[PDB]
């Protein structure tokens, strides 16, 4: 049971970080598309 | 920067790919705890 | 811009938080281990 | 077993999320030189 | 045993990821600055 | 951006190695499933 909890936390953390991710790749898209 | 484009492009999709699977798999697991 | 600098904010803070949590969960699950 | 394929799961959801990562180090810097 | 070890391997990779996010995190918004 | 140059380079060098752990862990315990 603890151990399910666990990977349910950190398959959590794993989704938050992706949205972190999308939004750095968002944010260099838009500096690229201005410096170039 | 091309190459850049279709290489973020390509990981979008793995970790999307993934993470569906993980919350499948997450699913499945916490129904057998019964 | 000021809705990716909210959004950056949101994250980080349900990051921290979630690391935290799965910190307190290791350490219960290996006391339950011993 | 179960168990198990789960950790291989987030295994290889933390090893695609490092590519990504190690590609917006490259955008960055690429725009860090252009700039400064 | 062996599953617990693992979890605190994960545990930890997702630690330095979020590290390196918020290093991503400050160079953008270095770039954004002067870009923008 | 010579401090940000180092750290990216410590935390990506860290990761890598537990990256590289946590695949070794992973081949073992699959193994340890038969
Ligand atoms: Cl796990
Ligand atoms: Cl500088």
């Amino acid at each position: 049971s603890d151990i399910v909890q666990q990977q349910n936390n950190l398959l959590r953390a794993i989704e938050a970080q992706q949205h972190l991710l999308q939004l750095t790749v968002w944010g260099i898209k838009q500096l690229q598309a201005r410096i170039l | 920067w091309m190459e850049w484009d279709r290489e973020i492009n390509k990981y979008t999709s793995l970790i999307h790919s993934l993470i569906e699977q993980s919350q499948n798999q997450q699913e499945k697991n916490e129904q057998e705890l019964l």
